């Protein structure tokens, strides 16, 4: 594979559709990622980790703030995720407030 | 300047120092501000990091 | 082998967690996406430059419904 190809698939799999029925939403895919390929902010996981729990009690779900405790140690157990800080930021950038 | 404060002792002013919580998105501006009190002394022993986040709890209630 | 297929093992763990953490931050990611978003993240790649494309990608199945 290559990243440019593996997005693609990322745009095949929020999207519902074949990539030769849509090229447009490829093409923001590749403008918005292209140029950009190492983070130029702060890096810690947690840090991320204490913007998890914030926010979890910020939404009243504070025995799910209680499971996050459980499923980050989770993630640390496996051990086979390269950065763990950049999901947990794309996790805590896309969430909603159901409340 | 504008309030009594300016007129106290130096240590307790310079030891008043704003601080706030970290971005994301949909946070409300009243409970991203907070007031931290800071030690860097000896005392941290009796005023020690994990009793300033007992600290914000109170000062956000 | 048996242990290059309990490797396997733990990759489809690391994917069930991230998932659980995903719905309690209420994300629209599914698991075969989510199985996209780790493999992203191995190169390294901006989290700030893909959620933009996400939430574009979710603003535009509807409109191009």
């Amino acid at each position: 594979k290559s990243p440019n190809v593996l997005l693609q698939n990322l745009c095949c799999r929020i999207l519902g559709r074949s990539e030769a029925d849509v090229a447009q939403q490829f093409q923001y895919a590749v403008r918005v990622i292209g140029s950009n390929f190492a983070p130029t902010v702060e890096r810690d996981e947690f840090l991320v980790a204490e913007k998890i729990k914030k926010e979890l009690i910020r939404q009243r779900r504070e025995a799910d703030a209680a499971l996050f405790s459980e499923l980050h140690r989770k993630l640390h157990s496996q051990g086979v995720l390269k950065n763990k800080w950049s999901i947990l930021y794309l996790l805590l950038s896309l969430s909603e407030d159901p409340r | 300047r504008a309030t009594n404060a300016q007129f106290d002792s130096p240590e307790i002013l310079r030891r008043l120092d704003v601080r706030l919580l970290e971005v994301s998105p949909g946070d409300t501006g009243w409970d991203v501000f907070s007031l931290d009190y800071h030690v860097d002394g000896p005392i941290a022993t009796v005023f020690t990091r994990e009793c300033m986040s007992h600290y914000l709890r109170v000062f956000n209630f | 082998a048996a242990a290059a297929a309990a490797n396997l093992n733990a990759v489809r763990e690391t994917m069930d967690v991230l998932l659980e953490i995903s719905r309690i931050l209420n994300t629209g990611l599914d698991m075969e996406t989510l199985s996209i978003c780790v493999r992203l993240c191995e190169q390294g790649i901006n989290p700030e430059a893909l959620s933009s494309v996400i939430k574009e990608l979710r603003k535009a199945t509807e409109a191009l419904k």
